């Protein structure tokens, strides 16, 4: 791991695995998310609306 | 939502 990768998601780590966006382009909760941190199926597909956990419980 | 699949298992 090179020091200069970014790191993203809820852990602070750096991209592995299946990934999925924050649909908030203003995410301050770590912007991609591995699939395993935020409870998704690995190697499926997510069509829909997504918000991270910080972005879902942000006041609308 | 946008996904994607990353080389680093
Ligand atoms: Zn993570
Ligand atoms: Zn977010």
């Amino acid at each position: 791991i090179d020091p200069n990768e970014p790191t993203y998601c809820v852990c602070h780590q750096v991209s592995f695995g299946d990934m999925i966006a924050c649909d908030n382009e203003n995410c301050q909760g770590g912007e991609w998310f591995h699939y395993t941190c935020v409870g998704l199926t690995p190697e499926t597909r997510f069509k829909g609306k997504w918000y991270c956990p910080t972005c879902r419980l942000l006041p609308q | 939502a946008r996904t994607k699949q990353t080389a680093r298992k």
